[PDB]
């Protein structure tokens, strides 16, 4: 019995990343994706340095000397085919070392910056090697935008799945419909940590709010009134840090959070700060109100607190899904 | 249940033909509004006959644009010659009536061979039609053809098994679409 | 087949569709696309069964272009002309309704006109109903050159609409092959 799962969600929600786990989990080409990793590393650093001066208030380096390295990273910013000369990794690391550069990093929400930022930047020493071979984690972390639809076909216990990845961006959403007809279920992805950020499309719409109106649009769709949604609340890790860090309070982006009190059926993971528990379930219920409004029991919504980069968490949740697909006879 | 049931179906290996009363308005400016409608109906009446003979299938009539296709309803591996023949008939046919019309007219045929998607759309006033990029190319072929000649694709030629004398259609220079997609075109002799 | 003296013909096309159409293995070779279009064409027909449009006749569908006509149910006298505009809006309301659920931005383009036509059938094989008349040729040309989300009306059509509570704007001159150059207008909203 073959299925067709369509992953939907806004941009950088983590769709592409989940399909990766499916290959990691149920399916030497790396030599090609090394490039993409160095490009991330480059965009990451040049984005941070670029925001340094534009932010309000501006961010000044702790090293006046590093001002020359700043000029470098910029002079090469727009550069077509970068050779990644051995110097790059030096000035780059030097800047990542700079306290002001990081100061600016802790405000990366005030500008568009990829997620693998800190991850990759913390390993310039490794990526620069000519013998550098990406680990499985460096692929789950690599970031490439998706344009169009691509179908991954894997198998589990002699059961077929046909994974569908589409562009989370807006101009991409128009291609979604081409997969709407005859689909087992929908895997809706949400950037649970991106509550204090805005989308790349217009730099104003809250990434989370966008993910909400998008979910509302799918749930209340005239062609998905019976198709069940498996809500994947992703980036829990990035979320928890933000919650504990406490630099940007949630009830300042979503005021309704102030009046929110942690659930009853709440099953917090082993050793989990109540503050986090409270936060993550907030975000989940926010989505549940959308799915509770309509639907009329013709289709249901099964949330999950997932972490696409963790092949361990994805292996787990993908099973709680495979169960639903069988248990519900979908 | 979710989407309306669609009455379509993919059909590979088929030849598509389009025709046009070249300079229709050039004659539409001398014949009574009715004489044109009779002439037009006269013409296609004969066409449809020719059509059923040559194993073709009239799909729809759009003013001076007539287009059928072979390979349907039941898949005939001979879908190549059928349209070529059809094109042949439509050529002489229009010439016979070109007399009764008492005016200068000629057909511009275009033929391409590929796969389609046929059926009906919406839910009211149904009319059998066809859809595919191949269907578009065939139309554009007709558009970029020559009076009295039958324009075809290299795809349509690979189905004629060297049974027809052809020459360079150079459609790339007559129609933009052919140019854009660099489509080798030829003309039956 | 008879001929009328005042029939209101309308053309509503979706220019943005030819591009939307894709033939990839993902979309079953352009099936899923035609599926969406089928929804659209169907959503449009669900208007013909409404009381206020009980006088509209869906003549056919050319590509992604809807062809209707009002005033064929006869032997103000020009009120069926305003209903064709009431219908044009109708299609829009529905074309953008679809955009909500498809994450698209399809825009409709209209070309309305009115005058003498020649209703009737054509084709020996499977006779199909269609109206002719120069009036139809201009209506189509009033669309191919129209502007998205704008209805294009001719002078007299412009006039009749004003005497019906409509405000208009002059698009400028436009070349209608066969009739030369003609001054057109955009209906205001
Ligand atoms: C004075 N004109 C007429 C008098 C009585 C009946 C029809 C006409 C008339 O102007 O017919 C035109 C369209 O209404 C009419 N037509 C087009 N599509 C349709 C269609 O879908 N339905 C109907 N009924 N008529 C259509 O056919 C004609 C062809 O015009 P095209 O713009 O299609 O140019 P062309 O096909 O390349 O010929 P051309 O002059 O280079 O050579
Ligand atoms: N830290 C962390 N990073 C994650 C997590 N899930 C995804 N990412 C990172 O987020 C970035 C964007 O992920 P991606 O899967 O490309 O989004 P997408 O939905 O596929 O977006 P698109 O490709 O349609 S525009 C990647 O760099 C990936 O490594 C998570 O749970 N934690
Ligand atoms: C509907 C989609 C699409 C892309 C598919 C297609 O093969 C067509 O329907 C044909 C070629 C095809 O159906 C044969 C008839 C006709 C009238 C020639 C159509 C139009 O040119 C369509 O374009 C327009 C302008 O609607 C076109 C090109 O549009
Ligand atoms: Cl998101
Ligand atoms: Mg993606
Ligand atoms: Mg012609
Ligand atoms: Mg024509």
């Amino acid at each position: 019995a073959t299925h067709r799962l369509l992953l939907l969600g806004a941009g950088e929600s983590g769709k592409s990343t989940i399909v990766k786990q499916m290959r990691i989990l149920h399916v030497g080409e790396k030599a090609t994706k090394v490039q993409d990793i160095k490009n991330n590393l480059k965009e990451a650093i040049e984005t941070i340095v670029a925001a340094m001066s534009n932010l309000v208030p501006p961010v000044e380096l702790a090293n006046p000397e590093n001002q020359f390295r700043v000029d470098y990273i910029l002079s090469v910013m727009n550069v077509p085919d970068f050779d990644f000369p051995p110097e790059f990794y030096e000035h780059a690391k030097a800047l990542w070392e700079d306290e002001g550069v990081r100061a600016c990093y802790e405000r990366s929400n005030e500008y568009q910056l990829i997620d693998c930022a800190q991850y990759f930047l913390d390993k310039i020493d490794v990526i620069k090697q000519d013998d550098y071979v990406p680990s499985d984690q460096d692929l789950l972390r690599c970031r490439v935008l998706t344009s169009g639809i691509f179908e991954t076909k894997f198998q589990v216990d002699k059961v077929n799945f046909h994974m569908f990845d589409v562009g989370g961006q807006r101009d991409e959403r128009r291609k979604w419909i081409q997969c709407f007809n005859d689909v087992t279920a929908i895997i809706f992805v949400v950037a649970s940590s991106s509550y204090n950020m805005v989308i790349r499309e217009d730099n104003q719409t809250n990434r989370l709010q966008e993910a909400l109106n998008l979910f509302k649009s799918i749930w209340n769709n005239r062609w998905l009134r019976t198709i069940s949604v498996i809500l994947f609340l992703n980036k829990q890790d990035l979320l928890a840090e933000k919650v504990l860090a406490g630099k940007s309070k949630i009830e300042d982006y979503f005021p309704e959070f102030a009046r929110y009190t942690t659930p009853e059926d709440a099953t917090p993971e082993p050793g989990e700060d109540p503050r986090v528990t409270r936060a993550k379930y907030f975000i989940r219920d926010e989505f549940l109100r959308i799915s509770t409004a309509s639907g009329d029991g013709r289709h249901y919504c099964y949330p999950h607190f997932t972490c696409a980069v963790d092949t361990e968490n994805i292996r787990r949740v993908f099973n709680d899904c495979r169960d639903i697909i069988q248990r519900m006879h979908l | 249940m979710m989407f309306h049931k669609i009455y379509i179906q993919k059909h590979d290996n088929v030849s598509i033909l389009f025709a046009d009363i070249e300079g229709f308005t050039s004659l539409a400016s001398q014949c009574t509004a009715q004489e044109l409608v009779m002439t037009l109906n006269e013409l296609f009446a004969r066409f449809d006959k020719l059509a059923a003979e040559n194993h073709c299938l009239r799909i729809k009539i759009l003013g001076d644009c007539y287009y059928c296709v072979s390979g349907l309803p039941e898949a005939r591996a001979d879908h190549a010659h059928c349209c070529v023949e059809m094109g042949m008939d439509m050529i002489e046919a229009i010439s016979l009536v070109r007399e009764m019309t008492g005016v200068n007219v000629n057909m511009r045929v275009g033929i391409h061979s590929g796969r389609v998607h046929c059926g009906v759309l919406g839910l009211r006033k149904w009319q059998f039609d066809v859809w595919s990029n191949d269907v578009t190319l065939a139309n554009h072929m007709e558009a970029g053809g020559k009076a009295g000649r039958i324009h075809i694709t290299k795809a349509t030629l690979s189905y004629l098994n060297g049974d027809y004398e052809v020459e360079p259609g150079c459609g790339g220079e007559r129609n933009a679409y052919l140019k854009e997609h660099s489509i080798e075109t030829f003309l039956i002799l | 087949h008879q001929s009328y003296d005042c029939v209101c013909v309308m053309f509503a096309s979706i220019p943005d569709f030819k591009e939307f159409y894709t033939e990839s293995d993902v979309n079953k070779e352009g099936l899923e696309c035609l599926r969406l279009l089928n929804e659209i064409i169907a959503d449009f027909d669900d208007l013909l069964s409404k009381p206020k449009f009980s006088g509209v006749e869906k003549i056919k569908t050319i590509g992604s272009t809807y062809m209707a006509a009002t005033g064929l149910s006869a032997i103000r006298q020009y009120m069926h002309i305003g209903t064709m505009v009431e219908f044009a809006y109708a299609l829009v309301g529905k074309l953008d309704a679809i955009n909500k659920h498809s994450f698209n931005d399809f825009k409709l383009r209209v070309g309305i006109n009115h005058g003498p036509v020649i209703a009737g059938v054509i084709g020996a094989q499977k006779p199909q109903y269609d109206i002719w008349g120069n009036t139809v040729n201009v209506a189509s040309r009033m669309d191919s050159t129209g502007v998205l989300d704008k209805i294009q009306v001719t002078e007299e059509t412009s006039l009749i609409l004003q005497t019906l509570g409509y405000t208009c704007t002059c698009r400028g001159i436009i070349n209608v092959k066969g009739k030369g150059d003609l001054k057109t207008y955009f209906v205001n909203t």
